[PDB]
RNA sequence: UUUGCUCCACACAAUAUAGAUGGAUACGAAUAAGGCGUCCUUGUGGCGUCGCUGAACCAUAGCAGGCUAGCAACGGUGCAC
RNA sequence: GCCCUGAAAAUGGAUGGCGCUCAAGCGUGUUACCUAUACUCUACCGUCAGGGUUGAUAUGAUGCCCUGACGAGUAGGCAGGCGUGGAGGUCAGUGACGAAGCCUAGACCGUAAGGUCGGGUCGAACGGCCUCUAGUGCAGAUCUUGGUGGUAGUAGCAAAUA
RNA sequence: AGAACUGGCGAUGCGGGAUGAACCGAACGUAGAGUUAAGGUGCCGGAAUACACGCUCAUCAGACACCACAAAAGGUGUUAG
RNA sequence: GGAAUACUGCCAGCUGGGACUGAGGACUGCGACGUAAGUCAAGGAUGCUGGCAUAAUGGUUAUAUGCCGCCCGUCUUGAAA
RNA sequence: GAAAUUGUUGAAAGGGAAGGGCAUUUGAUCAGACA
């Protein structure tokens, strides 16, 4: 519906969360992932840390810079597991891909826009309780990402400004209802809840 | 997918015209085969066939 | 008002195909609002029409149009079939069409 | 079994044919046992395939049964008159059984509307497939093909 | 293997001359469908007595319903299974309203727990505990007691749209 | 203005080239039978070229008509074109490509007369 | 290298669209738990209330939206400072 | 029953890939849905079989017309057609007011073999139809003769004192 | 390596098994519509992130015939008897 | 003791929406509705209306996009090798 | 005065080949009837 759909990757399951995506890029939809590092993966974080390190030991023989390339960015990671979803060898498929937007927390072009969830993709509706799960900013820091903790101070900023203009918002939706209130009990408002309105 | 019990597009086997460019042979195959189609005579039917032999197979009498 | 709209959105998604193989004679399209194959009994015989921008003018306008029509359903999820005088082209797929409300039987 | 198919005029898929049951059709039912599907059928099944499908077989010829000048005309001397008469024959084995059934020309069906209701059709129907003797049941799966 | 009803076949040999009328032979059978139910008769009584389909004709074919479909009951069941190697007996109690949904049950606990195919299963006898106290299983007794109670924490709500709006709860 | 027909089907508009004739310049473009024995043309792998077969062939009804729906017809001189004066719904006179420049200013204006349609009435024509 | 280069407003021509057709409507955290309102001794506090989907909220009437008269409020909204 | 130990090979690595953990895994059950040159119905092409029709004054009885079924293919067999050099007959055929040849992401007919037309170049002979005849159709044979490429402005143009 | 019966490949495309002369479905004139086979319905990929009862957590899980392998012997891991 | 409903089956019961097709070309046949004359959905589509009359439909050609497509000839059980 | 091959002018496309089949978008070009 909306033009641009901004997803927010906390609590998701990359799995999940990729395939819902990678669907929506390939009917004309732009999707924008925030908060990247938050992302879940389902086992324990031994294991996945494991898998990555089989991934870490494939490269080309004779020359290193020609073989696979093992990002390890949070953002980077999520966007490997949603390109294999996609025919990216096509141009309908880079055409898709140009539609995707990826980060590590929410940067000030986003942060002052709504942000979605995906039920299907949710981590707490999903997986049963008691199961092992990886936070995916954790596992990137193990494999060699190197700014989680710039992230985690310019994101504890950002919660600090939101909060206080959630106040402002607070305080203003509170008089509005007050008003709104006052104003029921009239001839208009009967009218109107007459017509379910 | 057809489970054929026997040949397809499989010829009669005989002749229906004679083999020879006479035009007078071919005049009496005219005549005789609207005899054979509209008089349900036993004769007209043999001649009729009996017109378009060969060689080997018209002996003389 | 500030809306003018008389049909309803819709994406086209791709030809009817098989794993392998296309069949480009058949076009599936994908109408918002709609998650339901008896949903998509509405719709059935309602026209779409696909606009689309030209460099060249030629009847005095830029915009040239190609018809069809909503024939059947597919799925279970609300996705029908449309098949058009010509043939939508593949570059179209997640491209927006039109579906208008008539014939109407309202 | 290839012969016997032949010899009941199956030769293409979805065909049906109709067989009187004695002692020497059930021998020849056994042995294509895994490639047909046969039942019982009911009155209703044989009206419908007869009106909606129904050929016959006027000198080697596949004549659609659109009038009943056609049967007087093959079957007058049988006593059968009338294309009820045909069916009549049919539902009820009569003394000129076997003229009647190789009149009609083998009925040629379609896939099923409602599909087979099974994943796998090449198993026994006790089993869960298609083929064997599924008795009345039959008469779901024809009006489907019909 | 599949939506299961209760039949009642009767069975008898052809008479002949030197014994005409012979004896009836009745079976409870659990089948899909009538077509079923005749044959599993069959396969039942050639391990009983000599007789097979062709010396042998079904008397009647009748279902069972149900006197009281709307009553919990607790059912024991005995059951004779082939595993991969060898046969087993077996005992186990399944708690519901009626016979023909407790043996859907145990087919699919025989299944899911055992791997075992509805080809390799017998059922010796299907009976109702009338009295508590004479059921020796721990996972039925649990829902005998007084006064049941229990919640039903973590509530999933399916969704109808790919996107929402707010962070789910699971309360319930 | 020729006599009503229904509308011309062309089964396969596109030409029926030879297998690599785009590949070879010393293979032509009319059409051979591919023979050989793992030819892919031949075996009629998909992907592949289609070949000519007798289920592409015409309607009889709308066979050898032209789009205006004439049958085409070779004339050189006023002679053979005055056998089409009594069919002229069904027949098109074309002249020949070796009639000489004058020779086709007669045959044309005999044409007109007759009401016979020319299909190639420009050619030569010294404007 | 014949008054070039650059920013601004529109005058006209050409160019292309991976696809406007009312509005991308902003706390954070937890989920075997929370949102909002209220009171106090301000707490891991007391009480009330809500969920069971955005099926919402806002917006939406007029020649794709003209020209005029009057009434009640001193509001709502667009553009340029 | 499932899971684990038993369980060690060499370029990096493959439940087809991504990825999936009340599964998108394993056992079993009920529905809905997707799609083959297969099946049902219709049109058209061809083949085969069985039939109707000689009555002039309008043209093919090898003609016209009705009915039904059928169509995979190497080695191989038969049939109907297209094209080339030359020969007898015919069209009292085309032509220096331009024959033949060649060029032509120009047009038309045929399922195809091919035919015809427009435009350009060109300069002296050539074609349709019924028949006769053969040194009669090329993509290959490390085929024959002749001509031309990429390699490539590359290897190289450094013995014998200057 | 050598025999018996039948069906196939060779001589054969088409849908499926990713991929393959033989396996599964089914054999073919040129087109249109409908319904299916074998196999499938998270994304690539056309089709339910359907419903239902259980089991399994592997620091080398498992994932579909031909077919691209694993055993004897063991575990107070867990389930049923 | 008296009903209802579920499940299965039948109707030569009625009725709404969508898609593809229009083959044939004087009459002849089998029927239906009518006292009759006639009519009809009965051996294959007609009636009404609009715009344009040209590159608008369409053809050819170049390019782009989706899916598919291994190099021919030959010997061979088997050749893209 | 043909083809292989080559120069100039004009048009088009080009991320480790090019060429092909089905369908359509775009550009260029073209025949047919106006009864
Ligand atoms: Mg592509
Ligand atoms: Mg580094
Ligand atoms: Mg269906
Ligand atoms: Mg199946
Ligand atoms: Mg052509
Ligand atoms: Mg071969
Ligand atoms: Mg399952
Ligand atoms: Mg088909
Ligand atoms: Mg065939
Ligand atoms: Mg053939
Ligand atoms: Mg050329
Ligand atoms: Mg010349
Ligand atoms: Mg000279
Ligand atoms: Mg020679
Ligand atoms: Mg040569
Ligand atoms: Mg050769
Ligand atoms: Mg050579
Ligand atoms: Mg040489
Ligand atoms: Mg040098
Ligand atoms: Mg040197
Ligand atoms: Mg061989
Ligand atoms: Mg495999
Ligand atoms: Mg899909
Ligand atoms: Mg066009
Ligand atoms: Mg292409
Ligand atoms: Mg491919
Ligand atoms: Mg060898
Ligand atoms: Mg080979
Ligand atoms: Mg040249």
């Amino acid at each position: 519906v909306e033009p641009v759909v901004v997803i927010d990757g906390k609590g998701h399951l990359v799995g999940r969360l990729a395939s819902v995506v990678a669907k929506q890029l390939l009917n004309g939809q732009k999707i924008v992932v925030v908060r990247a590092e938050e992302l879940n993966i389902s086992g324990e974080f031994f294991r996945n840390k494991l898998k990555y390190h089989d991934f870490l030991r494939k490269a080309t023989a004779f020359n290193k810079t020609r073989g696979p390339f093992h990002f390890r960015a949070p953002s980077r990671i999520f966007y490997k597991a949603l390109r294999g979803m996609v025919s990216h060898k096509t141009a309908r498929g880079k055409a898709a891909l140009e539609r995707l937007k990826v980060f590590e927390g929410i940067p000030p072009p986003y942060d002052k826009k709504k942000r979605v969830v995906v039920p299907q993709a949710l981590r707490v509706l999903r997986l049963k309780p008691g199961r092992k799960y990886t936070t995916l900013g954790k596992l990137s820091t193990s494999v060699g990402w190197k700014y989680e903790d710039v992230v985690a101070k310019l994101e504890a900023k950002r919660k600090v400004s939101s909060a206080e203009y959630y106040a402002k918002k607070r305080a203003f939706t509170k008089k509005v209802a007050s008003a709104n209130a006052t104003a029921a009990e009239s001839d208009v408002a009967k009218q109107l809840a007459a017509l379910g309105y | 997918g057809i489970d054929h019990t026997s040949k397809q597009h499989k010829r009669s086997g005989h002749r229906t015209a004679p083999k020879s460019d006479n035009v007078y042979l071919k005049l009496l195959v005219k005549l005789y085969t609207f005899l054979a189609r509209r008089t349900d005579a036993p004769f007209n039917k043999v001649v009729l066939k009996a017109l378009f032999l060969s060689k080997i197979n018209r002996p003389p009498v | 008002a500030e809306s003018h709209r008389l049909y309803v959105k819709g994406k086209h998604l791709s030809y009817q195909r098989s794993k392998r193989v296309n069949n480009p004679n058949v076009s599936l399209i994908k109408i918002e609002g709609v998650a339901t194959p008896q949903d998509a009994q509405f719709y059935l015989g309602k026209r779409i029409a696909y606009v689309y921008r030209a460099s060249k003018e030629v009847r005095g306008s830029k915009i040239r149009v190609m018809w069809g029509k909503v024939t059947r359903t597919h799925g279970n999820s609300g996705v029908v079939r449309a098949t058009f005088r010509n043939n939508l082209p593949a570059k179209t797929f997640g491209a927006s069409v039109r579906i208008f409300l008539y014939p109407s039987n309202i | 079994p290839r012969k016997v198919l032949q010899l009941l005029r199956l030769t293409r898929i979805n065909s049906g044919t109709f067989v009187k049951v004695t002692k020497a059709t059930l021998e020849l039912l056994k042995l294509i046992e895994p490639y047909v599907a046969y039942g019982y059928p009911s009155y209703s099944t044989i009206r419908q395939l007869v009106y909606k499908r129904g050929f016959g077989k006027i000198n080697k010829q596949r004549v659609p049964l659109s009038d009943n000048a056609i049967i007087e005309a093959n079957l007058g001397k049988y006593g059968i008159l009338s294309i009820d008469d045909l069916i009549h024959e049919i539902i009820t084995v009569g003394p000129h059984f076997k003229q009647a059934n190789n009149f009609l020309w083998p009925f040629k069906l379609s896939n099923p509307s409602g599909g087979w209701g099974v994943p796998r059709k090449f198993k026994h129907f006790i089993q869960g497939g298609s083929f064997g003797n599924r008795e009345e049941f039959i008469n779901k799966l024809v009006k489907s093909m019909n | 293997m599949a939506h299961f009803k209760e039949y009642q076949v009767i069975g008898r040999r052809l008479p002949t001359e030197s014994v005409p009328e012979p004896k009836l032979f009745r079976m409870r059978i659990f089948a899909s469908n009538e077509v079923i139910a005749k044959s599993r008769y069959w396969y039942f009584l050639q391990k009983l007595h000599k007789v097979k389909k062709a010396s042998g004709e079904i008397v009647s074919i009748n279902q069972i319903n149900e006197a009281h479909p709307t009553k919990v009951k607790n059912f024991g069941v005995w059951v004779r299974y082939d595993s991969r190697s060898g046969t087993h007996n077996m005992y186990k109690e399944i708690r519901d309203v009626s016979r023909v949904a407790a043996v859907e049950t145990l087919y699919q606990d025989m299944a899911a727990r055992h791997r075992a195919r509805f080809r390799s299963i017998h059922i010796l006898k299907v009976a109702e505990i009338e009295k508590t106290a004479d059921v020796k299983r721990q996972y039925v007794k649990q829902f005998l007691t007084k006064d049941l109670k229990f919640p039903l924490p973590h509530r999933v709500q399916k969704s109808t749209k790919t996107f929402s709006y707010k962070r789910p709860s699971t309360f319930y | 203005a020729s006599l009503p027909h229904p509308k011309i089907v062309k089964k396969h508009t596109k030409k029926f080239k030879r297998h690599h004739s785009d590949r070879y310049h010393r293979v032509a473009e009319n059409w051979r039978k591919q023979k050989g024995i793992d030819s892919v043309v031949r075996r009629r792998f998909r992907g592949n070229i289609s070949q000519p077969k007798i289920g592409y062939g015409s309607n009889k009804k709308t066979k050898f008509l032209s789009p205006s729906g004439h049958k085409t017809f070779l004339v050189a001189n006023v002679k053979d074109l005055e056998t089409l004066t009594m069919h002229t719904k069904t027949y098109a006179a074309e002249i020949a490509h070796n009639i000489s420049a004058k020779n086709r200013v007669v045959i044309l204006a005999r044409a007109k007369a007759l009401g016979i349609k020319v299909t190639n009435p420009k050619g030569r024509l010294a404007l």
